């Protein structure tokens, strides 16, 4: 019944920047607010306790502040290790602890437009009675891009699943794969199959299509 | 104009005898109670000794206004104007030092020679700008005036605009901090009482558990208000209080409304014994610090509202109206008497100590 | 009812500077994302920059990074694009666009006529 | 050093039961309340329940009330989260954290030391090998420049699968996407690779899908049409 509202859902910054993540409590929780850091595939680590006191072991670039019910975690100098997810948590009582939504700190990069490829279903998959069409969006920054499927110039909904690779080690660019799944009779009843993408780095939507 | 020359030597002499006698009683209180003197006090005592220096310079102005024209030499006239300017600059920079000291005390000899010495530098423009002019059949000593104007403007900016913004920042910060501290203290106390009444008149465990959540968040905030034995008696009284809220939140989590209300009835004993005794101790210290600031605020406000129009009139007229000259002159000369008046009405440290002088 | 107009441009000396402005009438710039694009007379529509909602950040392309700077004004409902250290490869019409999606998907529909920025 | 480890996580059917463990070493459970916190795959942290070994007081979240029961054992310094009637939203990673007692600074350090967590997955599907399909490098897609190949594995139930390209000789350009959960209860994954089209006919590309829950190893070649 006490809700913490971590305002930045995603953050992009480079090494050496100063970043600020804000969280807001529904009621007053005094100064009982902690800040945690979680790397992907690992347990969270306590950074800040009692809304200002940095934990014994974490570096001194992390700081916290309280203004009323507004709590702030500040990283003065970014580092390669800094990039991770950060959670605000109120701990007013043992049975009333609530976490924030999280804030993923990413790497700032110049905008790259996706390279869009379309893969039709194979002949081996068509014998199983199910056809899946793949649209691959390769090496784009930032993450926010949309894919839509236009089968016979008609949009689809609820039949496409998207999976995104996280940020790359070398060039720090994402990759996306939208797969559309239909049955055998639904696949052979149409001719034009297209995937149209839009990205902030693209002036016009990019449509890749085939005819079978 | 010519009539106004008649009333001011009666007024300045009455300013002289009351202004002389007003500030020696301050400085003889400063010599009898040297154990309890303070930073602000010392700066206020230096303002008092500047005031009696102006009280010695007042009878020369009284004779010069009674005769209707300047009688003495030019050295006397620029000595008088330099003494008035060193009085104004001493008052301004000592109030600056008071503002800095009270900011660094609340939000967080060798000084006195510096503030007196720095006042000679800014009043050196008065020593060269003033000369007796024999114009329009009257020999009167008034200022009149590129590098000298640049020096006057730079000294005016550095000695007036920076301390005035520094004061209006710092004293507003002090007032806002004190009022928000009292507001936080009273809000925590009102939360602790109102939610206790809510728990007492509650019926369902949903509002008992919700009111104890607001009680625990306010009892945790009031513990941060504050190695002394009284320090241990304050914080351990709140560790019992928050520890007794947790004994009722645990009972309200099991679904027992009547057991949670009985366990929150024991919060009245800790509130009466540990909380209310140091509620009034922390409240009475805040009202005392407000009252001390209100004396300092009244000293600053009397000093500027009396000395700023005469300084603006003399700066405008010398760069380039007869009734506004004598009105502004008696207003800034009135400040020599208003300083020990404020220490006798709202000045609790001066009033109680001067009454002990009359008994002794 | 949404219209968009840009100012600035003209002839710039090499190594010089410029400050273009883009303002839209009929729709608030706030709660939206605001993008700047290039078009050379011999090439296609190139990307320059994008400004997001308030403190979410601003992103640039790989050829204008560091030299270019985007500023927002929600009260005045406009954006500013400051160009420093110009090159004669930049001579282009600078179009201004509105991202209709609040999740920054890249729905560019409210285009403009744009201003021509040429070097020497 | 002092630490908490976890055990008992694994795969059960919906409506089943599972008792997790949290072995605490280096400190005693009578000094610290032990909490169980939950993180769904792709989602944030969510508190589940806590236990006070000293006072015996315990509490649960609204979504786990009645179904979950947490106990403590100070003889072995462990905590148990017995979960019954496991619905489909309970598949997550479970972390066991510690927290000090009022009064003082041990209370103010909330969840200072955590455990590594265990994965609890609830699903009605059984173990089966993946179906591997070639996403071919279509010749009209960026002819004369660079093209993309892919191997799409479609229906395999146990999540950890391994895709290698040309027996590990192809590393520059390969993207192996995270496995997404389909509506049929099984996972689908794609592994694509960007090569240049001048070497499409010369070089050969074979993907190897490597699946130990089913002991299935599929080496499928991908060729342009
Ligand atoms: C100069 C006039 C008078 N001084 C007075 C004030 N001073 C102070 C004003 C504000 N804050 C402080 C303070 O912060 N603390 C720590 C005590 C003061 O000291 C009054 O108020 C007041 O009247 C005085 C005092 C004495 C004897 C004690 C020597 C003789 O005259
Ligand atoms: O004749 C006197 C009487 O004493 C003043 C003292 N005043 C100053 O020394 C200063 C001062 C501050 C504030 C203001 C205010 F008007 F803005 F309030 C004016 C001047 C710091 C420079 C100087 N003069 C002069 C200056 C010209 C000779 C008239
Ligand atoms: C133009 C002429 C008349 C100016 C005369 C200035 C005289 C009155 C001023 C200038 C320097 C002043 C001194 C400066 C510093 C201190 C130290 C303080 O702890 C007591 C007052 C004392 C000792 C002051 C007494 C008054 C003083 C001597």
């Amino acid at each position: 019944d006490i809700q913490m509202t971590q305002s930045p859902s995603s953050l992009s910054a480079s090494v050496g920047d100063r970043v600020t993540i804000t969280c807001r409590a529904s009621q007053s929780v005094s100064s009982a607010v902690a800040w945690y850091q979680q790397k992907p595939g690992k347990a969270p680590k306590l950074l800040i306790y009692s809304a200002s006191s940095l934990y014994s072991g974490v570096p001194s670039r992390f700081s916290g502040s309280r203004s009323g019910t507004d709590f702030t975690l500040t990283i003065s100098s970014l580092q390669p290790e800094d990039f991770a997810t950060y959670y605000c948590q109120q701990y007013l009582y043992y049975s009333l602890v609530t976490f924030g939504q999280g804030t993923k700190v990413e790497i700032k990069r110049t905008v790259a437009a996706p390279s869009v490829f379309i893969f039709p279903p194979s002949d081996s998959q068509l014998k199983s009675g199910t056809a899946s069409v793949v649209c691959l969006l390769n090496n784009f920054y930032p993450r926010e891009a949309k894919v839509q499927w236009k089968v016979d110039n008609a949009l689809q909904s609820g039949n496409s699943q998207e999976s995104v690779t996280e940020q790359d080690s070398k060039d720090s660019t994402y990759s996306l794969s939208s797969t559309l799944t239909l049955s055998k009779a639904d696949y052979e009843k149409h001719k034009v199959y297209a995937c149209e993408v839009t990205h902030q780095g693209l002036s016009s939507p990019v449509t890749k299509s085939f005819n079978r | 104009r010519q009539f106004s020359r008649a009333f001011v030597p009666i007024a300045y002499s009455l300013i002289c005898v009351f202004g002389l006698l007003g500030n020696i009683l301050v400085v003889i209180t400063f010599a009898f109670y040297k154990k309890a003197r303070s930073m602000t006090d010392v700066y206020l005592a230096n303002m008092a000794i500047a005031d009696i220096l102006f009280a010695l310079t007042l009878p020369f102005w009284a004779v010069s206004h009674a005769t209707g024209a300047w009688v003495f030499s030019n050295a006397t006239c620029k000595l008088l104007k330099g003494i008035y300017a060193i009085n104004f600059n001493c008052g301004m920079w000592l109030l600056t030092c008071i503002a800095m000291d009270r900011y660094i005390a609340i939000v967080q000899k060798i000084i006195c020679l510096v503030v007196w010495g720095l006042s000679v530098i800014i009043s050196s423009s008065t020593f060269v700008f003033n000369q007796k002019y024999n114009t329009q059949g009257s020999d009167v000593c008034e200022p009149k005036y590129r590098w000298k104007l640049l020096m006057l403007g730079l000294e005016l900016l550095f000695g007036f605009f920076i301390p005035l913004m520094f004061m209006i920042f710092c004293y507003t910060a002090i007032v806002k901090t004190l009022r928000r501290q009292l507001a936080d203290l009273e809000d925590n106390w009102e939360t602790l009482n109102d939610n206790l009444k809510v728990i007492e008149k509650a019926d369902n465990a949903a509002q008992v558990k919700d009111a104890l959540t607001k009680m625990r968040a306010a009892a945790l905030d009031a513990q941060k208000a504050t190695d002394s034995p009284e320090m241990k008696d304050f914080r351990h009284g709140f560790d019992i209080l928050v520890g007794q809220i947790d004994d009722a939140l645990k009972l309200a989590n099991e679904g027992k409304v009547k057991e949670a209300q009985a366990a929150a009835e024991q919060l009245k004993t800790t509130r009466n014994a540990y909380i209310q005794k140091y509620l009034e101790r922390a409240r009475s210290t805040l009202q005392k610090e407000v009252k001390a600031i209100r004396v300092i605020i009244a000293v600053v406000l009397v000093f500027l509202a009396c000395q700023i129009p005469h300084n603006m009139v003399l700066l405008v007229t010398a760069a380039n109206i007869a009734y506004t000259k004598t009105v502004t002159e008696v207003l800034a000369f009135l400040h020599c008497c208003l300083n020990p008046v404020l220490y006798a009405f709202i000045g609790q440290k001066f009033r109680n100590y001067f009454l002990k002088i009359l008994k002794d | 009812q949404v219209q968009l107009q840009e100012s600035g441009g003209g002839l710039v000396q090499p190594g010089g500077s410029l400050r273009l402005s883009c303002a839209a009438s009929g729709r608030t710039i706030s709660r939206y994302a605001m993008s700047w694009f290039r078009q050379a007379p011999g090439k296609e529509r190139e990307f320059v920059a994008v400004a997001r909602r308030s403190g979410d950040g601003a992103f640039y392309a790989d050829s204008v990074q560091g030299r270019f700077t985007v500023s927002r004004d929600d009260a005045k409902n406009t954006v500013y694009l400051q160009m420093n250290s110009l090159k004669p490869e930049d001579t282009a019409v600078y179009y201004c666009a509105i991202d209709s999606d609040t999740f920054y998907s890249g729905s560019y529909d409210y285009w403009g006529q744009g201003t021509q920025v040429t070097v020497s | 050093e002092v630490q908490l480890v976890e055990s008992g996580g694994g795969l059960v059917q919906p409506g089943g039961s599972l008792r997790l463990s949290c072995a605490a070493s280096g400190f005693n459970v009578v000094d610290f309340s032990l909490h169980w916190v939950r993180q769904a795959p792709g989602k944030g942290l969510e508190w589940v329940a806590y236990i006070s070994s000293s006072s015996g007081s315990t509490s649960y979240a609204d979504s786990v009330k009645g179904r979950f029961t947490i106990s403590a054992d100070t003889s072995k310094n462990t905590a148990y989260l017995q979960m019954n009637s496991l619905r489909a939203e309970d598949t997550a990673v479970y972390y066991c954290a510690r927290w000090g007692y009022w009064p003082g600074e041990p209370w103010w350090k909330a969840f200072d030391y955590w455990g590594q967590g265990t994965l609890v997955t609830v699903s009605s599907a059984s173990t089966k090998g993946p179906s591997v399909f070639p996403l071919a490098p279509s010749s009209k897609s960026t002819s004369g420049g660079t093209a993309a190949l892919g191997c799409l594995v479609k229906d395999y139930f146990p999540e950890p699968v391994t895709v290698s390209w040309n027996s590990g000789a192809l590393t520059s350009g390969v993207h192996t996407f995270p496995a997404v959960l389909q509506s049929s209860g099984l996972y689908s994954l794609s592994s694509v690779v960007t090569v240049p089209s001048s070497s499409l006919g010369t070089q050969t590309y074979i993907c190897n899908v490597n699946h130990k829950p089913s002991n299935t190893k599929v080496d499928k070649k991908v060729e342009p049409k």
